[PDB]
């Protein structure tokens, strides 16, 4: 919060 | 452990904000302009200044499309996650 | 009031943190604090890790100014990656 502008190996199955 | 941790809790909130905004209009995979602006503006308001340029959003979304489509993917909504998450976090230490 | 995406990515600081801190260097990761990050804080998305030669891959995959740890920006690029592949299932 100050701010910054803009401008700048294996996966389970699970259900 | 068994419980849903911090970390797998905040990806899925990535994909639930993306899937929220990029859902509105067009392609429901992807955030056209208009859609990531409200993005920003509703969700990051106190991370980034508030958007009201057509300018600004244009260079954002140009810096963000590597697919050269014109709109975000959720690919290139991480990209973008990723970068402003790294500037608050060079804020903090 | 922070909105969920902006408590999302405090939390994807606060993770990194936490598991950077606990040994050597402490606001990288090091290979063994990698491989709990993932056991313990992954383990609904990520297949245990078992073997060092997976902790010894996905570090390199991982780790490209090549000083052998995972950095705070490497780390984001992993969590890119990973809620990416997840993204799909989804
Ligand atoms: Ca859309
Ligand atoms: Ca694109
Ligand atoms: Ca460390
Ligand atoms: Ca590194």
């Amino acid at each position: 919060g100050a701010m910054a502008a803009t401008y700048s190996r294996r996966v389970r199955k699970l259900p | 452990g068994s419980h849903m941790s911090e970390l797998e809790k905040a990806m899925v909130a990535l994909i639930d904000v993306f899937h929220q905004y990029s859902g509105r209009e067009g392609d429901k995979h992807k955030l056209k302009k208009s859609e990531l602006k409200e993005l920003i503006n509703n969700e990051l308001s106190h991370f980034l200044e508030e958007i009201k340029e057509q300018e600004v959003v244009d260079k954002v979304m140009e810096t963000l499309d590597n697919d050269g489509d014109g709109e975000c993917d959720f690919q290139e909504f991480m990209a973008f996650v990723a970068m402003v998450t790294t500037a608050c976090h060079e804020f903090f230490e």
